[PDB]
């Protein structure tokens, strides 16, 4: 079912954790909530589910106002962040509890519990109580209990966080294929970037109780609307360099790099509310920086940290007149020493630009995969 | 090192607290009726135990004295009265405590305080009111009137206020996300109570059963007031027959006192399977 | 409402209630009236509560001393046996069952403390209290003691205290005077001083209670004790060669133990008063009726002259009656409750050295007389 | 699933009894019972009727049990406190009137009687023992009130004398016969053996006055003291007295009598201290033992467990009396052991503080298992991973107890410790059986002891103290000590 | 302290969770445990802690046998997987609990709580009870509690699992900082491959209760000793293709691909215990697959799944004759759709595994391994 939040506010006395949030979640949409640890993602889920009171504003589920509706009557199932497994019941009993409460046939109960247990790789653990399980197994029991129930609105709170990489990939495929089969509304909370990019129809980025941006995965990646979102979507983080504006066109902004040589570059970025002389923040992603031999704009500094990841090498470079180290991603194993001089390229069209107030100067370079 | 010192200090404590009880046992195995003497009686007699177990005693001059009282029937009456009333007390106390711990209603804190306060009133003239009540009650509902086990049981069901607080307090230790998960699973407040909360609160239910069972096994005044027929007596009531203005039949009284401890012991042992650690383990992360 | 056309009787569980039920079966055979005998616990507490509403048994059996309270409450019928019937029982037992100068119960049995002794340790019992100290001397050399009895309860120590001139309440000429208490006078002082002197000279110990006194005598550690007929069956199982005799005298005046008279009262609410009168006068208070009760559980001394003479062939019963005739009738007035605690406290204070004999009794009387006035 | 119409069928059948029983109680004369049954049943029917009173469905059955067996006896005690209900004034006015009108005096002679068959009819014979005269009536039939002229006779009746059975079977009709002697005196059946001139001692007039038929003295109901008194009052009063309302009389008797007020402060201090030390020692011992007996490293814990609760398995009556024997100052195995070991014989009954110490020891022995059982359950609420966490923080047993165990148990244990304080505040039984309140406080005109609680000293005034059993006063003090114990538990 | 496990075995009745575990963790070494959900990582950690019994074998910590030593006496601290916070105590009180037990130096305790609370970004939450916290805030309280106490052996069980990616990065650096400053033994359990590669001196790969391999991060990446390790280190997973050994030489093995063209390729892997005609498993990482224009060995199939990650594109290609889809990683945004025909296979970057799962040792020398 559809989920709508109109001006939803949540307060714990004086501590406000949701400030006039407006979200429109359509039927069959896969929505992913991301945001820093402590920004109010679970709070929102618990307000939808009816486990938390709504201070002011309106919650709609299936076009119906649900503020004062009891949790059972909301058509909502949740994978709790803390799992909330019934400690006295076995895995099988946990996953089949809701169907037992309802008027479900014993045969249908045993059918879907088995099938869901198979894909979750829990079939050998059916008679176990939660205490005789590992943390990741417990998490999968929590997922399984909701999958078996098949509610109108699925709420998942960081459900893959304690699973190994290989298994995380497998569960991700399962949830996605369940989304296509049933065509139901799913609201998914995660810290994992791969999950968010691959599963979402749409991502909601939350920032200290406010909605920072709502958009398609690639839209947020290529076109973040402010400095917060830019630095939050994509990991390792976007690099940020302080620059000064030297000239503007409607179509572009000329900035001066902070290095002693004061190199100047035209960026295909909007100049709306951009003044000559203003102090801005240039953004450039580690993956988007170029090898020095194929670049016009050259940034040179000293290697501070080298991280060997097998598939790739991440090199942290300290550049004169820039406080924060620049991070650079390189394919394959690259054997660079700490202390070595290292140069990289700064490509104008992949550069982001942020005003003093943090808002993004909208990028005008057309990037593939975005309509 | 800590194990050795604990065992020794426990054994000495056990020895000290068991001593008064071994003297009770001694009184029950001593010939005639004597409240004092040696720990092992100088003259041992099985007669007090013979009479309490339904056996006929052969006295000094050849005469066979039949058991004056049905002591074992009294014990069975005690078990039925104590058992049914402990069940009733657990049933009324848990349901009550569930509302007080999970549900909202006007004057919740006032009634809780009032319950505790009104139970603290001295029961000095309580028997007069109780007799009037059950005499009146009996002409309409016979099975809970005067001279019935039903009536005695019914009268014990009022002593719940403390058990309500005890169970309420235990309910409040269980993480609230479990009943949240149940409510989302579609459970009613009743189903979440029965299928989630009660199985996890099982240790405090055992305590309430044990304490109510004990209070009922040892209860004299109310049961004596209500019961008339010798065959309907509980043991606590029956054993009063051994007590006279100038002398006690100490041997028979002691034998009865040891017997009344047996159902208590058995109930305490059976309750251990519900008195377990780790019931909420693995449920909630945190 | 008490059911008409039958008799419900209450009696204590240490009496021959199966014997009483046999008397009832004879009554039933002759009359067609069924007799139910019951022995509830705390019957003496239950009766006042059930009788007040017009319920309870037709007949209650209990010590006379409680019947004064019952009669005052309006729970007992005035009994009217003729001169001829009254002469069948000892005159002094009729004094025990009076209230407002009217008879309120039938005397059944007579209960008083006696001197009990070990025949093997002491063939000839002392006739005087003054003989005790010397008798303790020769027995202490043989690792024994002379006399050990309950010093904690005033009931056991009163025989000596009441000897010279002590009394609870003056029985003038059928009625008790509440202001006239004789625990302060020279008689009581003399009796208690002698008791305390036995303690001070280590002939007896102050914290000797019932249980210790009885245990020591049943094991042959003490030559004599002071106890009642209820204690006899315990001495029988011990198989000690024992005897029961009259209590020792003090200053030429006999010991004056309290006298308990097992009495049968008729509920004032009973519609069966005439049936109860016939059952009590012509069935129970006969040689045959008392025998049936006695055969089940011994009554000790009885109020019926004819049957007592048959029982008095047993020296134990004769001694019990002798002590009761020289004893003091336990007063049936509610004022006695103040007496029991005050005298108990007083003897404790004098025996433990907490108070002198004079001051303990002075404060004892003060507490009694101010309890009868307010 | 059960039908929705069945809910109204169950509530309909339950609503059928309420009304069939209520109007039935309205008959004969059961008004107090009719009002209580209606307000309670209606409350129940309404609670189960509408969904908005859902929470009250869980509370109602328990509150009905508490209302009936805790509150109802509470209100009665308080109601009695405003009356002179006692041994002296135990009957209702109606019953006291009935007792006095049943009383009789012997106005004439007593005659032994016999009954003799005269065909299908009967003859009554009376014998006068003081004159040697015998009297015989004409033939008559049993049934209803009738009179019989007796004639003096020197002869014997023709029929064989009727046995006790015939007299008993026909006792009702026999008691309805008024027999008249030739001299003019009236005589009626007074026993199964006799007829006599027994007459009612009093006659009721109609306005209210009872008049004595023997002395001529007139009596009127004095509703201030609950007695018939002679007449504008004389001085003679008639027993039995009857219950009447006295208002604050019982309450002010506590707040006026200096006699009973002298040791109040000294007694109150003791009872407060006695209850506090009990609660402290019983909780401390109870909790420590409960912790030990669930400790996994203790190999014989399952045996220890049961042994430790046995002082609570045996009725406390016999145990208290055995302690009385154990603590005896000269005899008794405690001081006989202390003489052999340390060389001391403590004055367990003589010295006030040593007596107070004995009482605390016995009460700890009696009380600790209750707290132990409580703690055994309450300990299971503490999650195991908290002890895993504390171990990782380097906690041992002593640190665990004071940092985790105790802080987590004190909140659920608070109401239980408060109730235990209130229980031990009024621990009448232990004091009376063990010490009698001894030793004596010298000087107390209304007798008080050192170990006496406020419950012991006070009930000695109401039930002992030579004034019968004063239930009204006992109730009023119970109301006062309830207000005091409720005020302390604040 | 050093930590040595000698034939350590764990059984819950007849379910064996740890099987003959042999590990030598030197003093001040940073060891990370990795393995599938339920392989026995926490169990191992808890056996070291003493929170779980050891069935058979020996545990030593600092040259003292610890099997029978009470957990509080072992000189260890743990960040629990489920946190296990004290619910009746605030954040500050949770974090200072160990130090208050060790010797309450009030001023020293406050200084350390604040320094640790600042780095974990908890400083504004110090007065909070655990129930008034988010899931990742609770996790950091668990971390802080252990880090404040400074035990001789640190045990951390998936301690970064519920933290946002940016904060997770900061925590990685701070744990690295602390390890170099203190020089104490740290045993770290994680599912995050980036955490494993960047933090560890040594990585232990656990497989259903057995140690599958131990070594340096790049040693396990380049030279996995068996099929299992190859599929576990590195995500997305190594691709596995069924192959037949056609010929063996001195320093190389020749294998036939199953595809209808039956192409044969020489792989520089050890020939020891390799039979001609044997069914083998060929391994190749998604990152190591080449564009078709560069390579000699071409492999062609139909696109099944395209995943746009922003920085890269992951393309699932169904090859005829191959039952499992081949996963290919390409840099940047690659606009490919499902159903489209779409790579190169480098021989030197190929792994080869026998029927039993064990690897034929790679002879091609990669950079990063000594
Ligand atoms: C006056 C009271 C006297 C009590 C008499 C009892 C008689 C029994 C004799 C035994 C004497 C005790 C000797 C000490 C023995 C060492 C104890 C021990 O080594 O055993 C400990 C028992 O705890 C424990 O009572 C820890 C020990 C308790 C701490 C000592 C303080 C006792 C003083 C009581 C204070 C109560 C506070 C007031 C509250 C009303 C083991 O517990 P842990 O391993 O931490 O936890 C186990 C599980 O919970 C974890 O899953
Ligand atoms: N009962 C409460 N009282 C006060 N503050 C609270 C309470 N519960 C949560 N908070 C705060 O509210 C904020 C939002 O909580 P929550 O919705 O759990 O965050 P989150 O986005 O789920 N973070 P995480 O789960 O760590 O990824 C946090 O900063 C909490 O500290
Ligand atoms: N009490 C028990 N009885 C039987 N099996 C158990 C018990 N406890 C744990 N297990 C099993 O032991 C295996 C290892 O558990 P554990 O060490 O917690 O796994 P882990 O490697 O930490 N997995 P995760 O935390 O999900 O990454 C799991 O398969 C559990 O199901
Ligand atoms: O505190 C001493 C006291 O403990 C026990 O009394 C219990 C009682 O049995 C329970 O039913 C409940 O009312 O709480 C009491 C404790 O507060 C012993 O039974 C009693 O003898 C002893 O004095
Ligand atoms: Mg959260
Ligand atoms: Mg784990």
């Amino acid at each position: 079912a559809s989920v709508q939040l109109q001006n939803v506010t949540k307060a714990w006395g004086e501590v406000v954790v949701s400030k006039d949030i407006n979200l429109d979640i359509h039927e069959g949409e896969f929505v992913v909530f991301v945001g820093p640890s402590g920004c109010g993602k679970s709070t929102l889920l618990r307000m939808i589910a009816g486990l938390e009171t709504i201070t002011s504003g309106d919650l709609f589920i299936g076009e119906k106002r649900m503020n004062d509706t009891p949790p059972a009557e909301r058509g909502v199932g949740m994978v709790f962040q803390s799992y909330a497994l019934y400690p006295h019941l076995s895995v099988a009993e946990n996953m089949s509890f809701g169907l037992k409460l309802a008027g479900a046939k014993k045969e249908v109960i045993n059918q879907r519990v088995n099938q869901v247990a198979e894909v979750l790789q829990l079939a050998h653990l059916l008679d176990r109580k939660p205490k005789a399980l590992s943390g990741g197994q417990r998490q999968r029991v929590a997922i399984g209990r909701t999958l078996v129930a098949e509610p109108s609105v699925f709420l998942l709170d960081e459900p893959l966080s304690n699973l190994d990489a290989a298994l995380r990939v497998q569960m991700r495929i399962e949830i996605s294929r369940l989304h296509k089969r049933l065509g139901r509304t799913m609201i998914y909370v995660t810290h994992d970037q791969v999950e968010a990019m691959t599963l979402a129809d749409k991502i909601v980025v939350l920032d200290a109780g406010r909605v920072a941006q709502v958009g398609k995965p690639l839209e947020l990646y290529h076109y973040p609307a402010d400095r917060f979102v830019a630095g939050f979507i994509g990991s390792p983080k976007m690099n940020f360099l302080p620059v000064k504006v030297t000239a503007t066109a409607i179509d572009q902004v000329q900035v001066e790099l902070p290095m002693p040589n004061r190199q100047q570059v035209w960026l295909p970025v909007e100049s709306r509310d951009v003044q000559v002389g203003a102090n801005m923040s240039l953004g450039i992603r580690p993956e988007h920086l170029l090898p020095s031999d194929i670049a016009d704009v050259i940034l040179e500094g000293e290697v501070q940290v080298v991280e060997q990841l097998g598939n790739e090498t991440q090199i942290h470079i300290q550049i004169p007149s820039i406080r924060q180290n620049l991070v650079y991603r390189q394919n394959d194993v690259v054997l660079v020493e700490e202390g070595a001089t290292f140069a990289i390229g700064l490509p104008p069209e992949r550069c982001h630009l942020f005003r003093e107030d943090g808002t993004a100067c909208r990028r005008l370079h057309k990037e593939p995969g975005v309509a | 090192a800590r194990l050795f010192i604990t065992h020794l200090l426990l054994l000495l404590f056990i020895a000290a607290i068991m001593f008064p009880l071994l003297m009770v046992v001694a009184i029950s195995l001593r010939q005639g009726n004597f409240a004092t003497g040696s720990l092992i009686p100088e003259q041992i007699s099985w007669d007090h135990w013979k009479l309490a177990l339904g056996f006929s005693v052969e006295q000094a001059d050849g005469r066979i004295t039949p058991p004056p009282f049905p002591v074992l029937l009294w014990l069975w009456n005690s078990v039925k009265v104590a058992g049914i009333s402990a069940i009733g007390i657990v049933a009324l106390s848990t349901t009550c405590a569930y509302a007080f711990a999970r549900m909202r209603f006007p004057g919740k804190a006032t009634l809780l305080k009032g319950m505790l306060i009104f139970q603290m009133f001295p029961a000095v003239l309580s028997l007069v009111a109780l007799y009037a009540l059950f005499d009146r009650l009996g002409e309409y509902i016979p099975f809970i009137g005067l001279n019935t086990h039903g009536g005695v049981i019914f009268a014990y069901l009022g002593g719940i206020a403390l058990h309500v607080w005890t169970i309420k307090g235990y309910f409040e230790t269980i993480d609230s996300s479990l009943e949240e998960a149940a409510a989302l699973d579609g459970a009613t407040p009743w189903q979440a109570f029965r299928l989630v909360l009660l199985p996890l609160s099982v240790p405090i239910l055992a305590v309430v059963f044990i304490l109510s069972f004990i209070a009922a096994i040892t209860e004299v005044p109310v049961a004596s007031l209500l019961l008339r027929d010798v065959n309907s007596y509980t043991l606590a009531v029956g054993m009063q027959q051994y007590l006279n203005p100038q002398n006690y039949l100490w041997g028979d009284f002691a034998a009865a006192a040891v017997m009344s401890a047996l159902p208590i012991t058995i109930v305490f042992l059976l309750a251990q399977r519900w008195l377990v650690n780790g019931l909420t383990a693995g449920g909630v992360k945190g | 409402k008490i059911e008409e056309g039958k008799l419900v009787i209450w009696i204590n569980g240490d009496k021959g209630y199966n014997g009483l039920a046999e008397v009832g079966k004879k009554f039933e055979k002759d009359t067609g009236i069924k007799v139910t005998v019951e022995h509830p616990d705390k019957l003496e507490e239950k009766f006042p509560q059930v009788a007040a509403t017009g319920d309870g048994p037709d007949i209650i059996f209990w010590a006379h001393d409680r019947f004064g309270g019952y009669a005052q409450s309006g729970l007992l019928a005035e009994i009217t046996p003729d001169k001829a019937f009254q002469d069948k029982l000892y005159p002094f037992t009729w004094d025990a069952v009076r209230y407002n100068g009217k008879l309120i119960a039938y005397p059944i049995a007579v209960e008083a403390l006696s001197l009990i002794y070990n025949k093997d340790l002491l063939p000839n019992p002392p006739k005087t209290w003054e003989e005790i100290p010397a008798l303790d001397k020769e027995l202490k050399a043989k690792g024994k003691s002379a006399l050990m009895f309950n010093l904690q309860e005033p009931y056991f120590t009163w025989p000596l205290i009441a000897a010279d001139g002590g009394y609870a309440f003056k029985y003038e000429n059928g009625k008790y005077d509440i202001k006239d208490v004789g625990v302060d006078n020279a008689g009581a002082k003399a009796g208690l001083t002698f008791l305390v002197d036995l303690i001070k000279n280590k002939h007896m110990n102050a914290d000797t209670d019932y249980s210790i006194a009885e245990a020591a005598f049943n094991k042959g550690e003490t030559a004599m004790t002071i106890n009642g007929p209820w204690a006899w069956s315990n001495i029988d199982t011990s198989k000690v060669n024992y005897g029961v005799t009259v209590l020792p005298t003090f200053k030429g005046q006999p010991s004056k133990p309290f006298v308990g008279v097992l009495s049968a009262g008729i509920n004032a609410a009973s519609p069966n008063k005439e049936l109860a009168k016939e059952f009590l006068e012509n069935y129970l208070l006969t040689d045959e009726g008392l025998e049936a009760v006695n055969k089940d559980k011994p009554l000790g001394a009885v109020a019926l002259k004819s049957y007592e003479e048959e029982l008095a062939k047993d020296p134990r019963i004769a001694a019990t009656m002798e002590n009761a005739q020289k004893g003091e009738i336990m007063p049936n007035i509610p004022q006695m409750s103040a007496f029991w605690y005050a005298v108990r406290t007083a003897v404790i204070n004098a025996a433990s050295g907490r108070q002198t004999v004079d001051e303990a009794l002075k404060d004892a009387q003060t507490r009694i007389t101010k309890a009868s006035a307010s | 699933w059960q039908s929705d119409a069945l809910k109204w069928s169950v509530l309909g059948l339950l609503g059928l009894l309420v009304g069939y029983l209520v109007v039935l109680m309205y008959a004969q004369g059961e008004y107090l019972f009719a009002i209580t049954t209606l307000i309670l049943s209606s409350a129940g029917l309404y609670i189960f009727a509408n969904r908005k009173a859902y929470a009250w469905r869980y509370v109602y059955p328990g509150m009905a049990g508490m209302g009936l067996f805790v509150l109802f006896p509470l209100v009665c005690t308080i109601a009695i406190a405003f009356t002179n209900y006692s041994s002296t004034n135990q009957l209702t006015f109606e019953r006291a009137q009935e007792v006095l009108l049943d009383r009789s005096w012997q106005a004439g002679k007593t005659y032994n009687f016999g009954l003799y068959p005269a065909g299908d009819e009967w003859q009554l014979a009376l014998s006068d023992g003081e004159t040697g005269k015998n009297y015989l009536s004409d033939a008559f039939k049993f049934g209803g009130e009738q009179k019989l002229q007796l004639k003096e006779t020197t002869a014997q009746p023709e029929g064989e004398r009727a046995n006790l059975r015939v007299i008993t079977q026909n006792r009702q009709a026999l008691s309805d016969i008024t027999a008249i002697l030739p001299d003019g005196n009236k005589v009626m059946m007074s026993s199964l053996r006799q007829f006599s001139g027994t007459q009612p001692l009093y006659t009721l007039d109609g306005d209210g006055t009872l008049t004595n038929n023997q002395s001529g003295v007139k009596y009127r109901p004095n509703n201030q003291i609950g007695f018939y008194q002679s007449i504008n009052w004389g001085d003679e009063k008639l027993s039995p007295g009857y219950t009447v309302t006295t208002g604050w009389k019982n309450f002010t008797r506590v707040f006026t009598d200096e006699g009973i007020q002298k040791p109040f402060l000294a007694i109150f201090v003791w009872t407060v201290v006695f209850s506090l030390i009990t609660v402290f020692l019983t909780v401390a011992v109870g909790m420590v033992l409960a912790c030990l007996v669930q400790w996994e490293a203790l190999r014989g814990k399952a045996v220890y467990r049961v042994l430790l609760i046995l002082p609570y398995a045996v009725p406390s009556f016999i145990s208290i009396l055995i302690f009385k024997g154990l603590f005896n100052q000269s005899f008794g195995e405690i001081n006989m052991m202390l003489s052999a070991l340390f060389g001391v014989k403590p004055a367990w009954f003589s010295d006030p503080t040593t007596a107070r110490t004995m009482l605390i020891i016995v009460n700890t022995w009696l009380g600790y298992p209750y707290m132990m059982i409580l703690c055994m359950g309450l300990l299971k609420a503490i999650p195991d991973d908290l002890y895993e966490a504390s171990a990782m923080d380097g906690a041992g047993p002593f640190q665990n107890f004071f940092k985790i165990t105790l802080p987590l148990l004190i909140k659920p244990l608070t109401p239980l410790m408060i109730a235990s304080f209130a229980f031990n505040f009024n621990n009448f039984v232990l004091i009376q059986l063990l010490t009698n309140g001894g030793p004596d406080r010298l000087g107390t005109t209304t007798p008080a002891g050192y170990t006496d609680l406020l419950v012991n000293y006070t009930y000695r005034i109401a039930f002992e103290g030579g004034g019968g059993q004063d239930f009204g006063l006992a109730a009023a003090i119970a109301t006062l000590i309830f207000l005091l114990v409720g005020a302390l538990a604040i």
